[PDB]
């Protein structure tokens, strides 16, 4: 009554026969925004069903060098589907997310994965230039990876100049590939004012990173990727306008 | 008595605290009714 989940969100569905528990971020549920706390006059749309379900990003596979993806969220969301129509012809988002993450093995493979969810992630450039002119700063798609992810340079400082080790702040869980294949965690809508622009402002990244290296034993599957599902729940949008895909 | 012909603002106040607050509006289909027209 625990290990094995279900989780059914619009026309999707995902089943997991080996899970820990499930975090609910801050303790709280996604929501829609409270009149008391809303500003913008104009009336929100809310599609549901459409826009929330479970999108399913491309798959990246898991080596003995690797040293750890992210992604940002809506900007992953932005390309795709009926989330990513919406997002471009409208000034004003807002919604939280139900973020799942695939990887399995075999009883001979060991590991550990910590998947975290940051509020207002911000990379760093990486350099010792002390003038704000000279010293270096990230690209654009570096920032905001998009679909197809981003790395690590310096997996152990987070890129950010922040230890790994206190990420355990942050909501989060292991993938520990002795004892759950999958980590699930629902992320209420967080930010400093109630809606906001997905295009250029994400609100949180994920992260995924081998806090233990993978090993095998020669003979077993070399090849285990990590897939990863994000489901936006209580979606609402606001500012309709023509279309900006940045 | 022997000759007759011998024999205020619109506006008012109102107290305000704070900013206006917005009820919700709906469509509306119909003619005669037009609040957009001004003439100033």
């Amino acid at each position: 009554s625990d290990r094995v989940a279900q989780l059914t969100v619009g026309n999707s569905s995902i089943t997991t026969q080996e899970a820990a528990n499930i975090v609910l971020a801050y303790g709280e549920w996604p929501e829609y925004c409270p009149d008391t706390d809303a500003t913008a006059v104009d009336k929100p749309t809310r599609p549901d069903v459409s826009v929330n379900r479970f999108y399913t990003l491309d798959s990246k596979m898991w080596q003995e060098n690797s040293t750890g993806w992210y992604w940002k969220f809506p900007d992953v969301l932005n390309k795709t589907g009926v989330f990513g129509q919406n997002a471009q012809f409208h000034y004003l988002y807002r919604s939280g997310f139900c973020l799942h993450v695939q990887c399995n093995a075999s009883k001979f493979h060991q590991g550990a994965l910590l998947v975290a969810v940051i509020p207002e992630f911000v990379i760093a450039g990486r350099g010792s230039n002390t003038k704000p002119n000279e010293a270096p700063h990230p690209g654009f798609t570096t920032t905001f990876p998009g679909t197809t992810g981003a790395t690590f340079h310096d997996p152990y400082v987070l890129d950010s100049g922040v230890p790994l080790s206190q990420a355990l702040i942050y909501p989060h869980q292991w993938i520990n590939l002795r004892t759950n294949n999958c980590a699930t965690v629902i992320v209420p809508y967080i930010n400093a004012v109630p809606f906001d622009s997905a295009i250029n402002h994400s609100n949180f990244g994920l992260i995924v990173i081998p806090v233990s290296p993978l090993k095998y034993s020669s003979g077993a599957t070399t090849a285990i990727p990590i897939t990863i599902t994000i489901a936006p729940l209580n979606s609402e949008f606001g500012g309709l306008r023509q279309a900006v895909s940045q | 008595d022997p000759v007759e012909d011998i024999i205020r603002a619109i506006s008012s106040a109102t107290n305000v605290e704070s900013a206006a607050n917005t009820t919700p509006s709906s469509h509306r289909l119909e003619t005669g009714r037009v609040p957009a027209l001004q003439a100033a």
